[PDB]
RNA sequence: CUCUAACUAUAAAAAUCUCUCUUCUC
RNA sequence: GGUGAAAUUCUUGGAUUUAUUGAAGACUAACUACUGCGAAAGCAUUUGCCAAGGACGUUUUCAUUAAUCAAGAACGAAAGUUAGGGGAUCGAAGAUGAUCAGAUACCGUCGUAGUCUUAACCAUAAACUAUGCCGACUAGGGAUCGGGUGGUGUUUUUCUUAUGACCCACUCGGCACCUUACGAGAAAUCAAAGUCUUUGGGUUCUGGGGGGAGUAUGGUCGCAAGGCUGAAACUUAAAGGAAUUG
């Protein structure tokens, strides 16, 4: 300490800190393209989804409410994007 | 707690219906911390009940876990280690009795088929493997490994599986590596050696040729690395098995040397009969004659040099040197029957084909008068045939085929076809002793090597 | 869950109306499945009870056909609806249920059979229950073909039972498939609505192939392409099993389904693997050596034949990788024991192919001729021969590979009797549907390849050797010998005086040293 | 470079107090 | 019984104990901690219902809606006052038997109102962390509570995944803690009681030596107890704070 570069924190240190405390207030969340085990369609979901997201194709609720991220349904496949 | 109350509660759990509760309860008794403080030898029969319901159940890895914890509770002195070794030998005996029970169920099932045992065999074999892996790096266990080895060896005898031997051998190899990894018992090495002898004895007890030879090569490595010379009592049949291997495995000189060693081991045992000595000497002598000549330095590296690492020798002699060494010996040479010696003197020195074949007609049926000619015919027959080839090459070059066809035609117990004659000559030429020109316009053969 | 299941059974007993029965089952059967959804395999008696009350559901609907969902005047139900509230139509949002029950049963059954010992009697009784599963598949197909009327909706809701009719039929012979169909149609005394009218005649032989080809034809019309590739692979499966190999090769060339298969899930690749090895085996049945050589040069080029084909237990797969996530993945794609094709047969077929293609050519390579032999076939028999040449043991055979290598070494030496004796000793040939003719063709081809390798081996120490005597001692027609010799002389142009009026060679000219001397004299 | 076991068992009553307070500078 | 010792008091109508039961109201032991909730008072058997709240998560929504706040309001320990209900325990008053010079006090026994409730007054407490609230910054260390993060983590076990419980590295918020001064203080001490003579973040409310005295008087709320508001005449050189040595 006593000499840093607040412009250029270590990226490991940068993600180490909490959001809202970084250099730029960035979100930790992300968006996942999830496919149901039944239908091959792609449905986008917010990572910390609040409501019980349902695929409009079929009543195959993919993610259940939780304090943190919604829990998936054991059969779907998610892609980070 | 108390072993008797533990047996009572396991019995109660037998009664109500849940045997896994009996298994868990017996695990609780054996694996408790107080077994570390209390004397493990006094509390033996809880482990026995653990064994009984484990045989009733299908949980062999939990058996391993309970046994390993019961070792871990007593790791200072020998009393508790002998106690756990006894309970382990009892476990091996009881699961072998279970294997016999599965065998009789299989026999009844076969009779019903006329009128999955593999599951229980896999379970019991994995129990054997868990027992073996558990008992590594521990020193004072001595009779324990002997009992486990004997009953596991019975297990390998009863059923035929070749992959089980591979698994067992590689796991013993890793165990010896671990034993080297954690080096006051000088009987451990001999214990592994005796396990190997039992492996060989059973592997040759039933329809195997490579399993026993692999165990035998490991036995040779164990002798040479270690100090003590194995038991002559078991080494006799061990070299009998080793001879059983050398029938088509390759070099016949190793067969001759090993059969000489069997003769040497049979020279002092209480069961000694002199006509058996005559027959054994005759067998050795005919096998030695059957050995194929090797007088030419090969091209590059013949990969038949790794075999002589089985009979303590490295230098490469020829067949003539080996038979001269046999002549130099006493035990063999004073007991060979005289007719075989006569036929030998006919074969090598002054091998004139006409007189050799005539004396073969004289002495081959008499050579079959005693039950010894059936041992080695094919390589000896090929030797006499190659001898006909080489003598014909020496004698004359310009000649037609049919003269060779009838001058190479052999008596009843060593005879072959005409195409067999030609093919043998061809492959003796492939060895590149003397090249030949074989024309068929008038069916002529001419031996042409420019001197 | 168990108390809720018992409560729903109690309410079913208390219930009286068929619609109430169906709603209670719709609330109960998935509750039971969820109570048995975490397990690998379900209790046999409980799973059979679920099967039985699912069949009860289907039978009660058969008693209440098209009435519990009132007619097209109002396709959604009309009378009491406020209580369950889940009534929007009667087309697919409620009808799309029973096949889901059937397929959940089928998935649990497949996981169970992969998790059961194939050699046990419980596996066989589970196969006897699989018979009933297929009968339920047929009953559900009948009911669903009865329900939906519009051809688009009928196709979308009835191509899946066509896939099911494929999935549990394609492997067995036509006779047992006919027996299965007849038994299923007997188990249903009354219901009859089908696109294909099977009940009318069960006395012909070109009927199972016709039915499966009709299934594929009807399946090819819907939008889903992966299902269409699945159907064409099943057509290849059936044809290479029963019909012939020429038709399978022709429709393979017609469909060209090769480039869209790996981008998709692993089941498509698994079925491709099985059908390709099956067609290679069938081509070997019809005596197509080089053809199945070209065929099996895809799966056996790589070292692994366990994952790619999918034929395996779980202990033998739990040691290659040591993580839990793939222990449920490296084993989920496992294949039923009532579907397996012997790995021993595949291996011995490929090894025989290598023996028949390589050993004469490798002899010609060693003799000194280098004009044609460019390639190096991956994982051939030459590498096994070299590895055997690298070791200290040269004794009796141990496995199928050892027997094949010893047949190859007898092939190289100059005889053919030891190779055919080992092939007859090779006991991986007990599963050939055609025994006598393929064995005779293999014997004749062993003879001819031995004669060719003898032509290659000895032309230097010989100046003249017989040809008809070789034919008599090698059991080959003399004209066939001379035709093979002309083929060899075309392939290599060996310097040798060959004649038929003489049957005697004049060979002593020179293999390659004279040609190099000639080229050096040239310039 | 391996750890978390001991322990005791007392009380009654006793209030009050007259002065006299005085420097640090070498 | 009861005590330091004793007496009062109950007891052959058999007290004390020994068992079963049953009644009443009481409280919720041990779990119980430098741990949790709430604005503070305060809150501890179980279960259901009723509504509520903090913190955390949020690529959700509005866009200054914010802070403290005279005036006004709601809660507000215990005791107290009405009235009705209950009435065990324990105990102001009283009755007692001791101690002592006296003891109508402390110890000892009985015993009224209260102690518990149901609606209404009372609004005071050392209602204390004797530290007003909202902000930003500043030093090292650990655990702990609530949430959420990532583990090729461990046992779990239901074969295996799923949970749960743990281990690690976190992070946000909460009660706190330890070490230190390089800051303060007069010090005791404080991680705020620092960022204050190098004196300015926004804000309410209090004090000007001690007594007289929270007393006099007038209001004001209360039935009453009393609470809030609130002096002066006059009297003194101290009272007081922290530490040092005896
Ligand atoms: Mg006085
Ligand atoms: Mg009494
Ligand atoms: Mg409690
Ligand atoms: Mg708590
Ligand atoms: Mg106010
Ligand atoms: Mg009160
Ligand atoms: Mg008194
Ligand atoms: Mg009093
Ligand atoms: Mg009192
Ligand atoms: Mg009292
Ligand atoms: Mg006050
Ligand atoms: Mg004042
Ligand atoms: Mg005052
Ligand atoms: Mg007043
Ligand atoms: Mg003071
Ligand atoms: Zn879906």
């Amino acid at each position: 300490v006593l000499v840093q570069d607040l412009l250029h924190p270590t990226a490991a240190s940068e993600a180490r800190k909490h959001k809202l405390k970084t250099l730029v207030q960035s979100p930790r969340s992300h968006f996942l393209d999830v496919k149901c085990p039944g239908c091959l369609n792609i449905t986008t979901v917010f990572s910390h989804a609040q409501t019980a997201v349902t695929c409009e194709s079929c009543s195959t609720v993919l993610c259940t409410p939780t304090g943190g991220k919604a829990k998936l349904s054991e059969g779907t496949s998610f892609r980070r994007k | 707690f108390r072993p008797e109350n533990a047996i009572k509660r396991a019995d109660e759990l037998i009664s109500v219906g849940e045997k896994q509760a009996a298994l868990q309860s017996l695990h609780d008794f054996i694996t408790a911390r107080r077994i570390r403080w209390a004397t493990p030898s006094t509390v033996e029969p809880v482990v026995f009940k653990f064994l009984e319901i484990g045989v009733e159940l299908k949980k062999g890895k939990l058996l391993k876990d309970g046994l390993h914890q019961y070792k871990k509770l007593i790791q200072g002195s020998t009393e508790g280690l002998v106690s756990v070794g006894a309970v382990a030998r009892k476990f091996i005996d009881l699961v072998e009795s279970k294997i016999a029970s599965e065998q009789t169920r299989a026999d009844e099932l076969q009779k019903q088929e006329i009128d999955a045992i593999t599951s229980w065999l896999r379970f019991t074999w994995e129990s054997y493997r868990a027992v073996l892996d558990l008992l590594r790096n521990n020193a004072l266990l001595e009779i324990t490994y002997s009992g486990v080895v004997k009953k596991t060896m019975h297990f390998c005898l009863k059923y035929q599986r070749k992959n089980e031997f591979k698994r067992l051998a590689e796991m013993l190899r890793q165990h010896l590596d671990a034993a080297n990894y954690q080096q006051s018992d000088a009987d451990t090495l001999q214990r592994y050696l005796d396990q190997r002898f039992q492996q060989v004895d059973v592997s040759v007890k039933l329809e195997l040729w490579h399993e026993a030879y692999r165990s035998i090569e490991d036995v040779f490595h164990l002798m040479k690395i270690s100090k003590r010379a194995p038991k002559p009592s078991t080494l006799a049949n061990y070299y009998e098995n080793l001879v059983k291997v050398f029938f088509v495995s390759g070099d016949p000189l190793l067969h001759t040397t090993a059969w000489k060693k069997f003769y040497k081991l049979y020279s002092t045992n209480p069961r000694a009969t002199e006509e058996e000595f005559k027959t054994y000497s005759s067998t050795i002598f005919l096998s030695a004659i059957s050995t194929q000549l090797d007088e030419i330095p090969s091209i590059g590296y013949d990969p038949h040099l790794r075999m002589y690492r089985l009979l303590n020798l490295d230098a490469k002699p020829t067949r003539k040197e080996m038979l001269q060494s046999i002549i130099e010996d006493e035990s063999i040479y004073g007991k060979v029957d005289e007719e075989l010696k006569e036929l030998y003197d006919i074969i090598e020195v002054n091998f004139d084909v006409d007189t050799v074949k005539q004396q073969l007609e004289n002495l081959l049926v008499k050579l079959s008068s005693k039950t010894y000619f059936s041992q080695y015919i094919a390589p000896l027959r090929d030797v006499i045939m190659r001898r006909v080839f080489v003598a014909a090459s020496q004698k004359f070059t310009t000649v037609s085929q049919s003269e060779l066809y009838k001058l190479a035609t052999l008596p009843a117990p060593l005879d072959l076809s005409a195409w067999d004659i030609e093919k043998s000559l061809l492959q003796a030429a492939v060895e590149d002793y003397v090249s030949i020109t074989i024309d068929h316009e008038s069916a002529k053969v001419t031996f042409a090597k420019d001197p | 869950q168990q108390s809720l299941i018992s409560t729903l059974e109690e309410l079913l007993t208390v219930a009286e109306k068929p619609y109430e029965f169906i709603m209670a089952y719709l609330t109960l059967i998935p509750s039971r499945f969820d109570a048995s959804a975490n397990l690998s395999y379900q209790p046999i008696d409980q799973w059979k009870s679920s099967f039985n009350d699912i069949s009860k559901l289907l039978s009660i609907l058969d008693q209440t056909i098209d009435t519990y969902q009132v007619n097209e005047f109002a396709d959604p139900i009309d009378f009491i609806e406020d209580e369950p509230k889940e009534d929007s139509d009667g087309v697919k949002r409620i009808l799309g249920s029973i096949f889901s029950f059937v397929e959940r049963l089928d998935d649990e059954f497949m996981k169970s059979l992969l998790n059961i010992d194939p050699h046990s009697s419980d596996y066989l009784i589970r196969l006897r229950d699989e018979q009933s599963i297929y009968n339920l598949i047929l009953r559900t197909q009948l009911y669903f073909e009865a329900t939906l009327k519009d051809e688009h909706d009928l196709e979308r809701a009835l191509t899946r039972p066509f896939v099911k009719r494929l999935d549990h039929i394609y492997y067995k012979s036509e006779n047992l498939i006919k027996i299965m169909e007849t038994a299923a149609w007997n188990i249903i005394p009354a219901q009859f609505k089908s696109k294909f009218t099977s009940k009318d005649q069960l006395d012909s032989a070109d009927y199972v192939d016709n039915l499966i080809d009709g299934l594929s034809t009807i399946l090819s019309k819907q939008n889903n392409i992966a299902v269409q590739k699945r159907a064409i692979l099943y057509n290849i499966y059936y044809t290479a099993l029963n019909k012939d190999f020429q038709t399978a090769k022709d429709m393979l060339l017609t469909s060209q389904v090769q480039t869209n298969i790996n981008q998709f899930d692993s089941s498509l690749q698994i079925l491709f693997n099985r059908v390709v090895v099956q067609l290679g085996l069938s081509a070997f049945k019809l005596c197509l050596i080089e053809e199945c050589h070209q065929i099996l040069n895809d799966l056996l080029s790589s070292s692994h034949l366990r994952e790619i084909l999918g034929q395996q237990s779980l202990h033998r797969i739990s040691l290659n990788s040591s993580n839990n996530a793939s222990a449920d993945e490296r084993a989920r794609q496992c294949l039923p024991y009532h579907q397996h094709i012997n790995l021993d047969l595949i291996d011995v077929v490929f090894l025989t192919c290598s023996l028949l293609i390589e050993i004469p050519r490798m002899t010609a390579f060693y003799s000194g001729i280098k004009v044609k032999r460019i390639p190096y076939s991956p994982k051939s028999i030459r590498r096994s021969l070299e590895h055997y040449d690298k070791l200290s043991f040269q004794g009796p055979p141990e496995t199928l590979r050892d027997y094949v290598l010893f047949a190859a070494k007898s092939m190289q030496k100059g005889n053919w009797r030891d190779s055919v004796k080992y092939l007859r000793e090779i006991k991986s040939w007990a599963l050939l549907p055609n025994m006598e003719t393929v064995l005779n063709s293999l014997t004749e081809r062993v003879q001819v390849e031995s004669l060719k390798t003898y032509f290659f081996s000895f032309k230097r120490f010989y100046s003249s050797f017989s040809v008809a005597k070789l034919a008599e001692l090698f059991d080959l027609p003399e004209n066939k010998v001379v035709e093979v010799l002309q083929s060899v002389i075309a392939e290599l142009e060996i310097p040798a005086k060959l004649n038929d009026e003489k049957t005697i060679f004049v060979v002593e000219k020179g293999d390659e040293i004279t040609k190099l001397e000639e080229a050096m004299v040239k310039l």
